[PDB]
This record gives structure tokens, sequence and C-alpha cells, in this order.
């Protein structure tokens, strides 16, 4: 089962208030600087890691009380699963990767994104070609440095779903 | 010039990276500094902190073959949590790859962990000293330390390809705390660093992660015989020797 782990206690403090559903983006994304959560040791360190974000961010909040975080964090992967955009598609299912990861390790967490509008989303977005060129061909910053493309990835993460 | 690098720093200090680790990274800078002139990776503490703020990081011919000697002696090691072990098999975006695919592992050598880890009477330190040494959370290693070791000779034959690399500035998991001279940063603790170079990456695909963790839990290891490596132009290839996937012990 989940138990809140030591370390990176100023992410614990970010989340204990109500964030909205569009800062909650800026987080999963991590485009902005500002809004990177990332750890040392990340798969990459120039977007957020969702993983993160829940381990540390937002599960301590929501065990201390702050259960609004759920509902909204479930609207932000709604609308940037039906944004039309790689990098927030890509993101949206990277969370629920974190999810299953951390469930895998605890065995247990505080709370269940319900998914089927998200993963809805998530399979109306892949059968578009626009959308899978977009993927097919996003080379922005350390995707430079795979050959592995971002469609292959998040093909082999669906698959997991 | 030193304000150059402190400069640098500010600017792309991860989010992570704790008020006390930034006071401690610039604080014994300059400590690193003249590490990197003493293995005479650097000519001077000025070209240290170019490099740092250049974010290419060079080093001599000269340099890098002495110290992968003492990588071909006893192997290579690389330290990781259970948690991060399992991920490296599970996590679908990597493809079932220990690194990062094309791009490698981060390793030291394994005189250096051995030494490091163990106390001198030959017993393995606490989870709580051993975060400490290395610079990791407290309580990273509570359910495990665990090591991902190519023995001497993968590491020999590896070295026959030209498949060790220098870590970089843009090197995928690098980051604000990493560090020219082929060392790791390990807090105001300097005598704590090692030696880092690139390694190239295990394949483990079709590998289950529960598979392995029994398997190390019933002997206290498994391993890739002839492991298939990952090459930087990213070719699957196999290569003579012994990978272990060790949890840690006496």
């Amino acid at each position: 089962m989940y138990k809140v782990p030591k370390g990176l206690e100023h992410y614990q403090k970010m989340f204990q208030k109500e964030v909205t559903v569009n800062d909650l983006k800026k987080y999963l994304i991590g485009s902005d600087k500002e809004y990177r959560i990332t750890r040392r040791d990340s798969y990459m360190g120039d977007i957020s890691d969702p993983e993160v974000i829940l381990e540390y961010g937002v599960y301590p909040a929501f065990i201390k009380g702050y259960t609004q975080l759920k509902a909204n964090i479930e609207e932000a992967l709604l609308e940037m699963s039906n944004s039309g955009q790689a990098l927030d598609i890509y993101q949206a299912v990277q969370t629920l990767n974190a999810e299953n990861m951390l469930l895998n390790y605890y065995e247990s967490l505080p709370f269940y994104l319900n998914r089927q509008s998200i993963l809805a989303n998530i399979t109306k977005a892949l059968k578009d070609a626009h959308i899978r060129e977009a993927m097919a061909h996003y080379k922005l910053g350390e995707f430079a440095h795979y050959q592995d493309t971002m469609l292959d990835m998040v093909e082999r993460t669906i698959e997991t779903f | 010039e030193r304000d150059l690098f402190e400069k640098k720093f500010k600017e792309i200090k991860d989010k992570w990276v704790t008020d006390k680790q930034a006071d401690e990274f610039i604080e014994t800078a300059d400590k690193y500094a003249d590490k990197a002139v003493q293995m005479s990776a650097v000519a001077s503490r000025a070209e240290y902190y170019r490099m740092y703020v250049s974010r290419k990081y060079q080093y001599k011919k000269e340099f890098v073959e002495k110290l992968k000697q003492v990588y071909k002696e006893s192997g290579a090691s690389h330290v990781t949590s259970k948690k991060d072990l399992m991920l490296a098999f599970d996590d679908a975006k990597r493809k079932s790859t220990i690194g990062r695919q094309e791009n490698g592992l981060f390793v030291t050598s394994f005189a250096e962990d051995m030494a490091l880890l163990f106390t001198d009477q030959g017993k393995l330190k606490s989870a709580d000293q051993i975060e400490n040494i290395k610079g990791v959370d407290s309580g990273k290693y509570s359910d495990g330390v665990y090591q991902y070791e190519y023995d001497s000779e993968l590491t020999k034959n590896i070295d026959k390809l030209g498949y060790i690399r220098t870590a970089s500035g843009d090197t995928p998991g690098a980051n604000s705390l990493n560090i020219p001279g082929c060392q790791t940063w390990s807090g105001k603790h300097i005598e704590n660093s090692e030696s880092e170079l690139i390694f190239p990456s295990i394949s483990v695909k079709d590998l289950k992660s529960k598979a392995v963790l029994a398997e190390i839990d019933a002997k206290g290891y498994f391993e890739i015989i002839d492991p298939t490596i990952i090459a930087p132009n990213g070719d699957h290839k196999k290569v003579t020797g012994r990978f272990k996937i060790k949890k840690m012990q006496d």
C-alpha cells in the first residue's frame, strides 16, 4: 500500500490548495520551466514527469484532505486528451501510465482516476492521421535523441491499458 | 568566470533540487573544480567552470583511456532502487531497456562501489548511509539497494567495439547537478565522488519484472550472459560477458 515517501518536501507543499484545471495542465505538461516537475533520474529532464506529480505532489495533499485535486486532474486530463496536440496527448497518456506504475510498486493508491472518458478521447485522437504524423515526427528537445518515436512510445503504452 | 558558472546553475536549476542541495552545490563548486584538475581531466579550475557554462564536455583521449583501466580491471556498477529497476522492464516508453535506449546507462567502476559501499570488515553499509553517499533521497533504498553490474570481460569487449561514452551537457538524463570531469556530484562530501562514464544499455526484452526479483530473492542475483546491448547507432548486438542484476548483501 501507498505511504507518503520522504524526500522532495517542497513538492508536497505545492498541491496543498485548490489547484485549477488550467494550472494542473501546465504542471502535467511542463513546457513551462516554472511548472516542470521532475525527479533527479526522471526519463526526460525537459518536460514534466507525472509519476513524480502523483507520488510526491497530488497524493500526499490528497491524504491530507485536499480531495478536489482528483476531479480536477480528471478535467485536466480530459481537455488535454481532446486538445489535438501531441505533447498534450502524450503527457496525458503518460499520467494514466504513472498511475499504473505507482500501482505496480505500492499495490494500492489513495484514489483511482476514472478514465473512461480520457481513454475514449485518447483512442479517438490516435485515429487521426494529422495527429499521428505530428507524433511520428515530434523531435523537440530530448526527443531528438531517440530513433524511437513519440508515436511508437504512446502506442506501446496504450497496449498496457 | 566562476561568477558565470553560478549564473548558469540558477538558469538551469531543476525544480527538485532543494535549497540545501543548491547551497552545497555552489558552495563546494571549487573543490570539484580542483578534483577535475588533479585527475588531469582539465588544465585549470577556470576550464572546468567554462565547460559547465558551455555544456560541451570535451576530454583529452589520454585521460579517458587511463580511466577505463579501473573499469576494465573489475568492471562497472550502477546502483538503483527496486522501484526504478521495475520501471526499466514495465515502463513501455523505455522499450524494455536498462538505460536510455541508444543513449546508454550512467555507471561507475565496480571497484569504487565495492570500496565505497562496503565496510572494510566486509559488511554492506546502512541504507541510510548509502542514500547519503549517493546523494539520493532518504528512504529510496529502504526496500533494498540493488545493483546493475557489467563484469570485467563484458566491459573489456564493450571497449573493443568503441562503445564507451563520456557524459556531456545535452546527454539525456543529465541535469543541473551533472558535472564536468567524468565525475558525479555527491554533495558536500566530495570524497564520496566517483567516476562517471556511459556504458550501453542492456536489452531486457520479453523479460518479466516480477520474475527477475523472485529469481533475485531466491539466489541473491539474476544474470544475462552474452547480453544484447544497444549501440549509439542503435543496433542490437550480443557481446561476450556477464551482466548481473544483484541485490547487494554482505
